């Protein structure tokens, strides 16, 4: 007698927002945001550089921790909380626009500078910095005057950068833990460092003082730096409280860096990381971290935003 | 729906029709039995997973780190970082809730439609040798057995064959 | 619309149906009379406020002072603060007028459906006892009195009590 | 003979606009972007400081407009156009910084640095500070030598913050209208102010000459500020020019902070200001003011967009 | 689309309507001829257009460097800077992506519903003088001669007329 | 016997995307992204400075190559990779923000500070800066001792800004090549400069040394600024080394700015501009330029993206 048209219903169906209506039954559904997170870091297939101990700043000028780590090559570097960018106590200015060059540097090639010296000590070390008894940074050089209250003579040391790629530059002023202990090292009278790039000028006097013992010394080492372009030249002046370079650095080619506390994995692919892991994962948002980098699905507030992938439900 | 079949002038759905989206359940002289109609049911299928495909995908935009949890930048660089990655949350918040809010009201009304459609030619079919129910139901005048019923699932019934027959049962 | 009934193959609407939104107006043998169809209105006015409840909410979200009225911030920061303002500005004015407009069309668009829904239903209710004139009214030929006309507006009107006279009046 | 079917209409009815047509008519409709001001600060249930004439920066050093604000407490803190940070004219640097860690505060509760000293004077006074005659910064101490052209002798202080929270603080530097000036209060050379915090290294030198009057006076004083975390400890060497702190700043939790020129209105409740009141609203937008803040309606360009709430009117 | 007609039960477009967007080609006893629907075209035409003088504007919003090509800022306010811009070219390309797309689904469905529209009018004015066919055709069992069929393309073929004869030809 | 219902089809017709499905053919469809760029400055109409060698904050010291842009007028301001701010060489501090003020300035008006002077030399030049011999920067006086060795007597300068909108004052201070050659301009001893304004204290101490050969001279000038409200008064006290304002510039109205390195053009309007041209184009959106500035298209990644403006196509 008859024939009657229908559609397909579930006992279980999911529900979802519309523009009309909230929570609305349809038969099959599916997650948009992202919550699962991987706790490790995924590094399948990609030169990983895990600083461990070593600062990413004192890559460029080298305490003890960061030996191994002078001349690294990376599409992928990593920093930790336990690491450190000294071991003289200081520190840098512009600490964090250098932290942001090197971690999309693709990592350092360090070359000679050719500073040479005359009337004047070049092999100043401390107990803060150890190799097999006191040492300094690897890549500088703690300048002094040949004996104690000797007057340090006003120096001129240029460089050209010869090469295709901005040098990096990096120089320290010692700050001594009194206005004796300056003149002892350097002799009296007012030092005056100062730097003259095409593009850069600045000036620096030290100043004496005591500041609280870190690694039970109250000195301080304050590091400067600045990008040299090719063929240009830079000029040290200086009547004292200089930590020279020894060396150069030229970045590599291209990285991308992060701030993590858990392991590195190559086991796992992944191309968004944060401090907690590995966000690996095809859906357009997430909601596990909102401070994320690389490649990532779009930060959102929501738990979630689940998306119909059927017919509304209406069983009997 | 916009369409006004599913949740419309059907009453409900079919738990029984695990073998589509849309199909047929018929009544004659042999007895009971249902169907799926598989066009309809894919065109569905396929607008769906076309959706899917579109929006289950990453950019390939590299962003990297401003801000540093192990070294807190200068306050005054860091409020405005923060303001602006806020700034970004709320529109990205926005975005996320009306894509889905519209795409899914989209779908409900696609899936009704596809209902409508698949009514309406089975009407267009049958022409004066049926009538319509008002449930959903095409109430037939002649004898359509299950060799008949399966004419109409193919798209093959010829209805000048039963014309006379179903003029006359009025 | 896309439905085509209201502003479409219906003329105009009824200044004189204060009782709701989509209703009935009848003649027969009593005269003429007006009435309000309530589950067609409501289905509307339902779907309407559950959008305005949606839109009509704002974000728990807390934003702070990033720059300062009294005493003018260093000016680098200050441009990059509101080239960045501004940025944001033209998203969100370009989002509130994309929402408004699209919503505002599927709202239409709603209300037209829902029209073309409860014409549906009456003509499916009635079957062969009466036809399309095409204004939105339905010619009936058999005698429909007041009592009539009440049984359509309330889906009880049995179609096949008037069959015979109906169908020899054609 | 017949039925027909049919829909309500209005003589007047709203226009609007849609993807396809810019002003079609429809029966109701209703606005989305907020345009009324509520003209007051609506501050109904919120722990309120309105500063007045004290200048937020004033309740760390505490001139005597910010005398009853040394340690406020506030959901909601009120800066105003007649207030002022200093008493003796000078100013803070990072000022802007500053405010913004104190506008979301929650307030600020004083605790003494326990300073104290042998060889100098501790209670230099001026006529700008005015408390029954010439005063200073409550929260300060104006450090001289002993009496005119006396050495100032090289000083040495610490610090060590115990508390479970980063302390606030703020120290500063005199300048005297002249060279003869300075060596007055603190004896003839090179005066040396330094600084040295776990993550913070800095040093001051001060800078005698003549400055416009400001209050009648061409002296300055500059304002300097760190945070001290838990546990770590600061140190102060100075020859001289050195205002000394004799309290330390916590903040006590959670606040905002706005500017405006209306009045407080306690029967009034409202989240988002702005300089010239409350917006009170549930709309999703707003075009009233793009500097808004606490939680608001977004900003936009538009005047109006009102959103359709019924059919197109189509009448006769 | 939609409305199941453009792609749906119309088999396939005219490339020799080149007169306007919808139309009409009838056959009779004079044989067949083809025209073009003012009103549809219209409707549709007008409506994408507005959907264009909406979309082709630019904003009257001016915005500045707060960068430099020929002497880089301060390589920290230039990162921040830099992922701001890349952060706001994010949210555009998802906007425009979306916006085309949202749009020509409308404009699909738009242009299919008008197709049935113009179908729906003309079945009415029929009414029980023709018979849906499936293809989007009429089968009309009286004589419409030219004179007849620009009668139905300008809105004023009287059923009444023919019905009798129509309605015995069965 | 029939009559049949159809619309229109193409043999070509063009394809885009919708939510559902990528592709689908349409029967007409039009870009809604511009990639047409017009490789010139679209100026017709608009009041424009080509500075072309003069760089834009020599416009305010002036040195020989800015000579006749020292009081210009401009409704758009371009600015050339060819360009210099300097004669003898220096640079500015906070560069970037004042070349800010500056494209939006609507040009400069020049008026004298009336700074006048006794017991020093007003007149110093040089070889870098040639106006038939040697000069110097037109805006500024180089203030000496009257002869070698002498004494450069502590001054004091005051000027009041007597209009009605901000003054942009400018000061040099010279680094000469030596702490000899320093001595022999302007005297022995420490040298020191300050500056005092409502909202603005800051201090200079100069420092000699050896920069790199630039135009041949190996000294530096460093040039500083500030915005001198109305009524509002600013004093200079130095000892030497200081570069003196002549004049003062005050802001004419509005104006935009461009880096580009293409041809201006008067038939050709526009207000969407780039270093590569001129975006004409009423597109929502564009692919040309990301840094694109003026009224513009929003910059999208996407090379195209075609708009439906037909039904879809499905010819035979
Ligand atoms: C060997 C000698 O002449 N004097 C010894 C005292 O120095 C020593 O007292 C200890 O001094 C320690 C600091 O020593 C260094 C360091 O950094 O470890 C030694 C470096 O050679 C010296 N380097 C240079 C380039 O001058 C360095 C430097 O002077 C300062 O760091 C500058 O601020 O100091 C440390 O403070 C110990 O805590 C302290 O006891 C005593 C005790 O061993 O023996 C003396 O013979
Ligand atoms: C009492 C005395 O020895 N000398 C009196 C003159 O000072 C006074 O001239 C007036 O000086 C005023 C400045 O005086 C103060 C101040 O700030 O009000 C007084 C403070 O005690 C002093 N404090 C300290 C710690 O030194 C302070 C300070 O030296 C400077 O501010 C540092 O720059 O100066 C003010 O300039 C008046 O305008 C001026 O007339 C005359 C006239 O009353 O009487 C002398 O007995
Ligand atoms: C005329 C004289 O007394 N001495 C002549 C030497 O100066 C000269 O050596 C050349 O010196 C050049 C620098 O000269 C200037 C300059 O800038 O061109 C000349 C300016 O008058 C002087 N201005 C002032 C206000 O002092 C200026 C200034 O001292 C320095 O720039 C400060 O750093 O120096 C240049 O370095 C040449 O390369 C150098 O050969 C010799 C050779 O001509 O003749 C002497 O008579
Ligand atoms: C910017 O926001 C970050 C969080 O996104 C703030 O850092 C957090 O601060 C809270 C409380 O101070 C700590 O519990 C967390 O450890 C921090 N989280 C991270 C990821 O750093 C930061 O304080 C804000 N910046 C400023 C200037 O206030
Ligand atoms: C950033 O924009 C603000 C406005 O949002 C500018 O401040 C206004 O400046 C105009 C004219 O200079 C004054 O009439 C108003 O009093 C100011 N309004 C406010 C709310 O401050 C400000 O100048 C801009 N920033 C920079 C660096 O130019
Ligand atoms: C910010 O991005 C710009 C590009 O938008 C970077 O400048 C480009 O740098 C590349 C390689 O270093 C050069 O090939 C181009 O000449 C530059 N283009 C422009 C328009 O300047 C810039 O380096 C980025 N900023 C920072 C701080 O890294
Ligand atoms: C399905 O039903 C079960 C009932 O136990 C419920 O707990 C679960 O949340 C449901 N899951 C769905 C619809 O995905
Ligand atoms: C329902 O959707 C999910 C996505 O969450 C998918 O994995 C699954 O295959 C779908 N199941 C059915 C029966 O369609
Ligand atoms: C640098 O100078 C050398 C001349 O020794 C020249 O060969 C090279 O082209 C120059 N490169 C640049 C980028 O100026
Ligand atoms: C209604 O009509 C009046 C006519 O005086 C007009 O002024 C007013 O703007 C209209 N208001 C509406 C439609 O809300
Ligand atoms: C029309 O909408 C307004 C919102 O602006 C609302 O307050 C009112 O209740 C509505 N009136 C009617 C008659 O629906
Ligand atoms: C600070 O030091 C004390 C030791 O006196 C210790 O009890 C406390 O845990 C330390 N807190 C932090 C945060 O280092
Ligand atoms: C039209 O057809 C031609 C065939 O030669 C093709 O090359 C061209 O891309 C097409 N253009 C359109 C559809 O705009
Ligand atoms: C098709 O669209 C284009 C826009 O790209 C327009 O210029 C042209 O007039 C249209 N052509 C037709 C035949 O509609
Ligand atoms: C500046 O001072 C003069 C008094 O000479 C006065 O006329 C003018 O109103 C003042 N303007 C401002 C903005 O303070």
């Amino acid at each position: 007698d008859k024939i009657c048209l229908g559609h397909h219903a579930v006992s279980n169906g999911t529900k979802v927002n519309t523009l009309t209506e909230r929570g609305v039954e349809v038969v099959n559904a599916t997650e948009t945001v992202e919550r699962t997170n991987i706790p490790r870091i995924c590094s399948k297939g990609k030169r990983t550089v895990d600083l461990g101990q070593c600062g990413l700043l004192g890559t460029i000028t080298g305490p003890p921790q960061c030996d191994q780590f002078l001349e690294f090559s990376a599409d992928l570097i990593i920093e930790r909380r336990e690491g450190s960018d000294v071991c003289y106590p200081g520190k840098f200015v512009n600490e964090e626009a250098l932290r942001q060059i090197l971690r999309e540097s693709g990592g350092i090639d360090k070359e000679a500078m050719g500073f040479t010296y005359s009337g004047i000590r070049t092999n100043g070390a401390t107990s803060a910095c150890r190799r097999s008894g006191s040492s300094f940074y690897a890549e500088m050089k703690w300048l002094l005057s040949n004996t104690d209250n000797a007057a340090f003579p006003q120096m001129t040391k240029s460089y050209k950068n010869t090469r295709k790629s901005p040098a990096l530059i990096v120089w320290g002023i010692h700050h001594s833990v009194s206005t004796a202990e300056q003149t002892k090292l350097y002799g009296s009278g007012n030092k005056l460092v100062t730097v003259g790039s095409s593009n850069y000028q600045q000036s620096f006097v030290p100043s004496p003082g005591a500041r609280p013992q870190v690694n039970g010394l109250s000195g301080r080492i304050d590091f400067h730096w600045l990008m040299l372009n090719p063929n240009d030249t830079v000029t040290f002046s200086f009547n004292g409280a200089f930590i020279a370079p020894d060396r150069a650095s030229f970045l590599r080619g291209k990285s991308m860096g992060i701030q993590s506390g858990v392991q590195v994995d190559a086991n796992c692919e992944g191309d968004c990381y944060h401090s907690g892991g590995t966000i690996i994962s095809n859906l357009p948002f997430q909601n596990i971290d909102s401070r994320a980098v690389g490649k990532c699905p779009r930060y959102v507030k929501q738990r979630s935003l689940l998306l119909a992938t059927g017919m509304k439900n209406v069983p009997e | 729906g916009l369409f006004g079949a599913i949740a419309g002038f059907i009453e409900n759905g079919w738990e029984g029709l695990i073998d589509g989206w849309y199909g047929f359940r018929h009544q004659n002289a042999q007895g009971e039995g249902t169907a799926a109609d598989y066009k309809s049911t894919q065109s569905a299928i396929d607008q769906i997973t076309g959706k899917l495909n579109r929006l289950i995908e990453k950019t390939n935009q590299q962003f990297e780190l401003i801000d540093n949890e192990f070294n807190e930048v200068e306050k005054q660089i860091g409020n405005v970082i923060n303001w602006t990655r806020d700034s970004i949350t709320e529109v990205w918040s926005y975005n996320a809730e009306l894509l889905v809010a519209m795409e899914n009201q989209h779908t409900i009304d696609l899936a009704d439609s596809e209902m409508d459609k698949l009514y309406e030619r089975v009407k267009r079919q049958l022409r004066e040798n049926a009538e319509e129910d008002g449930t959903g139901c095409f109430e037939i005048f002649h004898k359509c057995d299950d060799d008949c019923m399966a004419s109409i699932r193919n798209n093959t019934y010829d209805h000048s064959k039963y014309r006379e027959e179903a003029m006359q049962n009025r």
